[PDB]
């Protein structure tokens, strides 16, 4: 008697905008933003962080006595700073290429602590000497992996030694120069007034004097000492000289892994869990393209984005029986998206076109394929340290991560409004075409009723009803009863 | 501060080592180096040598084959031996902290002596 | 090693005088010369280093000063207490050397 | 009788772009893309700019003698620094971190000047040196926030001096060491030629000593000045030692503000108007979300982007007894859609109320997606840099170069893009018409073939006004045929 | 008696993507991804490279022996520098600024080299000092536009010079000081060894002594050479001072061209071809908005993408004649896109519909010509040079560079599988205009078939055909025959 042409419907909430329209209530939906994280430091990769706890980069490689929990360190994934650590430079100084060696930390992961000058190997010096500053336990002390060389008997003769690089990998050397508060105190310590320092390698061709001076007590010390550093190449030698003010290095670090990494600046802990993508605020477990948790994050990640949501429709229009996809509604029918409704003398019911339904469904799973498989997805550290002479540097960086953010968030918000634009009217031209395929084959047998649904001049049964919805109607058998 | 008693045998032989030990009261060693002084009677003051904590020693360079300082493991103690005793070693033996440089540093030559002992006199007879 | 001496071998000065000691050194000491205070039946104590700074727990009355080789020990106004050995000692160079020891006796 | 389909047309010679067509009239569209600015350097914020006529930031801060107007300066929005000034070094010299000051001070707005060192603290030392170099009114003078320090009677003591910040901010220290033509000179002025200039804090700790050396003259001098500056933290000191060729600071900047800002180069000058968005040509009053006006704007401002025109369709294309078909309903004025009906009482246009207003909604939303999406937000954009800095420069152009390749390609091709969809939705919505009401007429009407319908049963008033609404009551004209 | 609406279909496997389906074959298709270069390293613009051979650009500019080939060079639209060159610094050195030396040269093509200290001006001084380091032949050399100013008899009179830049443009100066291994060397060489040299203009203000070091030997030698440079402005006076260790330049280098360049790094030589864009392997001669080929490019080039292909449809799908649009298929019309299979008395064929072909094909040209057209292409060089102590910027750098290409990338990407999906999408939609535009004025006087065919009641020959496709059916004329 009658067949009518419609369309699924459901009691879905989930809502989508598009360039036309905005709240738009559709039957399915997909979120492609990530925004939820476990809040844990998690192992990355299963290797666990190097946990400074208190400590900075140079009390740890200068040995500051506060950092012996760091002395022998197992391989780390990413290393994670305390923001405005205490343990830094006990003896109060500077350290040159700070941030040219926290950059270099970043690809390292583990390195192996070798000794290169061993802190007895120092005749004729007095290698004991030391400040309450660094005091362990009342007794004062100094950086563990440096010496401070000072004079012995009456005299402190030109202090010489060297290291050749056999190690197996290129190594980091860091030593330094103290600069005295006073005449005094630099004849006390090294009988000689007019001192150098002279460092070299292949490369490297360095020298400096102290530079004597009244300054400002830090932590009751009117005197500073200078660390710099420089890496040994493989097979080279190192060179050292000096006439006095010299803290010698006893120990070289060698590189070990030179892997990808981090340095993250956080005040927590691990907490034993794992990830691949890790952000100071939690670690994300997500396959989506965008997230937003937080911009600083380590790992294989989404791109971060400033959107709050980025939802595309997969579904229909939800549009809340005897009618067709002018109305909408089908909520009967669970079949699939698009389908039929017949009546007939046998009985009624809905049926889904599995043809249509089918191929809708592919192309909307290529389509929402396409918008995460496309986005390239790497490794990355992000953050950089810069001195506070540098400021010009450290806003160009900043700049070019907020253009490219502002470029990515753009882009995510006007992709999911075209194609959530798209995509309903993809799902209302497939409707359509239903009813228009469905037409032209019944032609002249059928008369339209304005509402979606098509009614039969001729009786139409349950075979004749599978024949229209298959599409193998025999239009000429039925040019009777009209 | 600190104050230092001097301990041993008044009497050694012409032909002889010599052994006294120096013990601290209200301190310990605490990186400082530590002194021996010699005054032969009639005669002004004859440094010794010196020890740190961790064992550097340094030793007037004319008693050298002769001497030996040592700590020990007590923290609070110190000692010296004196070898090949001739009785020209006849004297008042003292035991003294190095001045440290400053309140802050340590660990450091100074040569002055500012916590010394009442000392010991040692006769060297038969 | 560098000589230390002391000199006149005793002082006779009175109390309430002002006493004056001096060491000369065969060698520049710079400014690296100490005095020490020597009695009978006590640890010798430490009064000046470095020439002329005076040690704590010193009064005042102490003071002195040279350099090179030539340096003295001044007393302001001798008191009762002040009637000891003194000598100078010498660490500009290695070994350490301590002078003969000056007498300070009432007249 | 008869109902048709159709749609608006007008006088309009707007025209559009689209993927697919060009130079397309419609009949209504949006430009947004700002081309015109007022050609004036306007107060920002309310808040006038720090003129700095013919002086440099040097100039200014040193305080040569020829920027008198500059030595009390209120609030600022911005700096207009003009581009080679002349008033800046005048005893000639070199600055140190220039660009790192220039680039401090853009985050500054205002700030007071501090007596630190006040120039008659220094006893035993001469305080009245100076040049004909920074003469005024021929007599020879000196950099007025500085005091240049020279051998007394006959001797040069060493000059001492510190300041502890309890200013209350952060402040801004500037000072210098005099690097003589020959010892003659050296002599003359400091007694010793063996000299040093000691300056530190907490974090500084700087060294050097005099380079004497024979110079090309330079504003009449073979010498030079060579100044640097730190910022002091608030509770640090700052300590001066020298020896000779010590130029002291007798004043600081405490920071005041701290806001947002930046400098300009330009040769205007203030002409009290009032904007958001300054560049250098002149201020920028739009709403729109991209302007070609300078790529160097100061405030929160467009995007700037390469492109000439970026205008929206939002209309139909304008083309001037027949439906959409044809199209042209120059006298339907009603709305973008609607209907014309020709019956025995009367004939006339309408619009179809609905379908114009979801298709203007629809417009609306689309042209705010476009509009509301970009992020705005306050950039000073120039830099500074030294010509020892080539590659920092050249990198810096190239991240603003990709920059705008980028916004502009996209502006560019959103517009066309959407210009496609425009003009297809608005297609798309008449036929609509043409087959919602096909669909409720069914067989009591013929179709004509130029989107209008034939009623078979005669249609009145009342009638036409019932199709039009979607309420054509089909069974009760089932006759006449 | 019938006329069909219907389209074009090919022998044609040429593939595009869209955005819901993957692998459509299509009747034509775009690639506008240029993937093929020549292989060789041609003239750029006409002018040839300047082909270092084994110089490094500081064994060039200084006069390396084994260099001399190059010290007459011509104009250079680019510069080949071999990567990791031996022909450098042979007496063992290091050279300041050198990075931005490099970087200088790029927009600089010719210069002119200028005598501005003659050797022989220097009398009272020694200017025959050499090493067996730069030895040509086995005779101890020195670098030949260097001079090395050693004692003259017992004495070494304070050296001095100036040049005045009035050669006409801004020059370019370079200068060094020696540093001995040690003061036996340097009373040797220079009598004093208190020593400096000062150098100057109106903006340059430098002084530097030695630095007298034991180091590792490099090539013989533990003594080194640092050179420096500076750029003399026209009309200003550059004066050199020295009380030993001074190596003065004989010459200094005249900027001539000032245009844009670059300096690629390459192992080949010139194979006397000649391109508009060049990469290392080779040259790309192409008029496509995109390119695959190497990130490196010198000239006005396509962007580098990391994508394979893409490819614009531009045609139908391709979907291999009693039947129109519905089941489509006609190999047989290659007269256009869309048109009419028609069958009558007289005669059958196929025609285009050329109005509406024609339309299409412009809107495709369009399309095509939109894409490619707003692409920004413009004179670039890429590449640049970073020190081992400037990793943070070099790392800052490579992300700004990586972050533009993965956003072109991206956007190519989908530009092309967005568009491909409206360009089906839009051929599907003129044909069935067609299909909806005929039977619109046919009306009543023909029976739809339902496969894109009508059928006509009254008999239509092949003058009321022509009218049908003409758009001029007289409908009232042929109300018979039903
Ligand atoms: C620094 O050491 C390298 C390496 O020395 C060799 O390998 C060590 C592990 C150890 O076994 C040494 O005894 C070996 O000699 C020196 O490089 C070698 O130099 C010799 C002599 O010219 C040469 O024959 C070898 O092939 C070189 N080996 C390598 C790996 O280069 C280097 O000379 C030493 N540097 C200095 C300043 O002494
Ligand atoms: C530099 O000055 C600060 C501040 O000093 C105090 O505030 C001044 C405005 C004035 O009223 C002074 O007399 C005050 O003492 C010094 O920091 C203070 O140090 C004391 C210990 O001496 C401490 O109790 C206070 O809390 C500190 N105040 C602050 C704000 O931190 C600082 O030590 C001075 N530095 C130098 C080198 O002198
Ligand atoms: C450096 O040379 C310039 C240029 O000198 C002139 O041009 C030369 C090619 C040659 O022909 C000279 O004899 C010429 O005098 C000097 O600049 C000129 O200085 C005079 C003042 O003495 C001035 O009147 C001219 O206008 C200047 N010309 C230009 C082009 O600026 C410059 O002074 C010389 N520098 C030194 C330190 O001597
Ligand atoms: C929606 O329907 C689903 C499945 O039909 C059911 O599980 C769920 O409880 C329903 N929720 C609401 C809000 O109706
Ligand atoms: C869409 O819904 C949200 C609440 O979920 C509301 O805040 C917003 O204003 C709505 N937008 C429109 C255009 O109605
Ligand atoms: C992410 O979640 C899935 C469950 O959806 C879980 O199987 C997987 O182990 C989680 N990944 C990590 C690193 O914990
Ligand atoms: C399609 O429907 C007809 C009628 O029921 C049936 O005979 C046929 O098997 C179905 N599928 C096909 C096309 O084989
Ligand atoms: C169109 O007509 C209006 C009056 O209705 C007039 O104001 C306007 O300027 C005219 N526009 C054009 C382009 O002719
Ligand atoms: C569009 O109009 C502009 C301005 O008159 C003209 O320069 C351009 O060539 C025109 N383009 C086309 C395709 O007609
Ligand atoms: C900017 O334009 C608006 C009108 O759109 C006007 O009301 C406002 O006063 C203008 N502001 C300035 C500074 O010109
Ligand atoms: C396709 O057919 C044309 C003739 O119409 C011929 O020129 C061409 O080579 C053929 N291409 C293939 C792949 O067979
Ligand atoms: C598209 O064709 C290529 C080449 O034959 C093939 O590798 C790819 O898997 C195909 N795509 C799909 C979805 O099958
Ligand atoms: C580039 O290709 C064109 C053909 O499109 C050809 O005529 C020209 O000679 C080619 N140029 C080079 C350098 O290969």
């Amino acid at each position: 008697d009658q067949i009518c042409i419609g369309y699924h419907a459901n009691n879905s909430t989930e809502k989508v905008d598009t360039i036309l329209e905005r709240n738009v209530t559709v039957t399915h939906a997909k979120d492609i933003l990530e925004k939820t994280h476990n809040g844990k430091l998690c192992k990355l990769n299963g290797i666990p962080p190097l946990e400074l706890g208190d400590c900075s980069i140079a009390g740890w490689l200068l040995g500051n006595p506060e950092c012996d929990r760091l002395l022998s360190v197992p391989e780390w994934s990413y290393i994670m700073e305390k923001e405005n650590p205490r343990d830094g430079l006990c003896y109060p100084g500077s350290f040159n290429d700070y941030e040219e060696l926290k950059h270099l930390l970043s690809s390292v992961k583990h390195f192996e602590k070798v000794k290169i000058l061993p802190k007895d190997r120092w005749t004729q010096h007095t290698t004991t000497g030391g400040s309450r500053a660094c005091a362990v336990s009342g007794n004062p002390s100094f950086f563990r992996n440096m010496v401070w060389l000072t004079k012995k008997g009456s005299n402190y003769p030109v202090a010489k030694g060297s290291y050749n690089n056999t190690s197996g990998e290129q190594m980091l050397i860091i030593w330094g120069v103290h600069h005295p508060n006073d005449e005094t105190e630099q004849r006390t310590l090294y009988q000689n007034v007019g001192t150098y320092v002279s460092v070299g390698t292949s490369t490297l061709n360095k020298r400096s004097t102290p530079d004597i001076a009244t300054r400002p007590k830090v932590n009751g010390q009117g005197g500073r000492m200078e660390f710099s550093w420089t890496l040994l190449d493989m097979w080279d030698t190192i060179n050292f000289e000096s006439t006095g003010n010299l803290i010698a290095p006893e120990y070289g670090f060698k590189i070990s892994k030179r892997g990808s990494s981090g340095i993250m600046k956080t005040e927590g802990t691990l907490e034993n869990c794992e990830t691949k993508c890790q952000t100071p605020l939690g670690a994300i477990n997500t396959t989506l393209p965008f997230h937003n948790v937080h911009p600083l994050t380590i790992g294989e990640c989404p791109k971060y984005v400033k959107s709050e949501k980025l939802v595309l429709a997969t579904g229909l229009r939800n549009v809340p029986a005897i009618a067709g996809f002018i109305e909408g509604g089908w909520q009967g029918m669970v079949d699939g998206w698009y389908g039929y409704h017949h009546s007939n003398d046998q009985g009624s019911g809905y049926a889904a076109d599995k043809e249509s339904t089918q191929k809708a469904f592919d192309g909307i799973t290529n389509k929402v394929n396409s918008v995460i498989e496309k986005m390239n997805t790497q490794f990355e550290a992000v953050g950089k340290e810069f001195s506070n002479l540098e400021r010009r540097l450290e806003n160009l960086n900043k700049k070019m991560e907020d253009g490219f953010l502002d470029v990515w968030t753009y882009n995510a918000e006007l992709l999911v409004l075209m194609e959530n634009e798209r995509t309903l009217d993809f799902h209302d031209s497939n409707v359509k075409n239903l009813y228009d395929k469905v037409r032209m084959q019944l032609r002249d047998n059928v008369k339209e009723l304005g509402n979606g649904c098509f009614e039969f001049y001729h009786k139409c049964d349950d075979e004749c009803m599978n024949s229209v919805k298959n599409g193998t109607y025999d239009y000429p058998k039925y040019e009777e009863e009209s | 501060q600190v104050q230092l008693q001097e301990s041993g045998p008044g009497l050694v032989k012409p032909s002889a080592t010599l052994s006294l030990t120096c013990t601290l009261s209200g301190g310990s060693l605490s990186t400082h180096y530590w002194s021996w002084i010699r005054q032969p009677p009639g005669k002004g003051l004859e440094y010794i040598g010196n020890i740190h904590y961790s064992g550097s020693t340094n030793y007037n360079p004319s008693l050298r084959s002769r001497v030996t300082i040592s700590v020990g493991t007590s923290k609070n103690q110190f000692s010296l031996k004196l070898t090949s005793v001739t009785a020209a070693d006849t004297a008042v033996y003292y035991c003294a902290r190095d001045a440290p440089y400053s309140d802050f540093l340590s660990g450091v030559e100074t040569g002055w002596f500012d916590p010394w002992g009442q000392g010991t006199l040692v006769i060297v007879s038969s | 090693e560098i000589v230390m001496t002391q000199s006149p071998a005793t002082l006779s000065v009175s109390p309430g005088e002002r006493a004056t000691l001096s060491c000369r050194a065969s060698q520049s000491v710079s400014s690296n010369l100490a005095w020490y205070q020597q009695k009978p039946g006590q640890a010798p104590r430490l009064l000046i280093y470095g020439a002329s700074t005076r040690a704590t727990g010193i009064p005042a009355r102490f003071s002195g000063s040279g350099s090179g080789t030539d340096f003295t020990l001044t007393i302001s106004s001798l008191q009762s207490e002040d009637f000891a050995v003194y000598s100078c000692q010498q660490y500009n160079n290695w070994p350490w050397t301590f002078g003969q020891g000056t007498k300070v006796e009432i007249k």
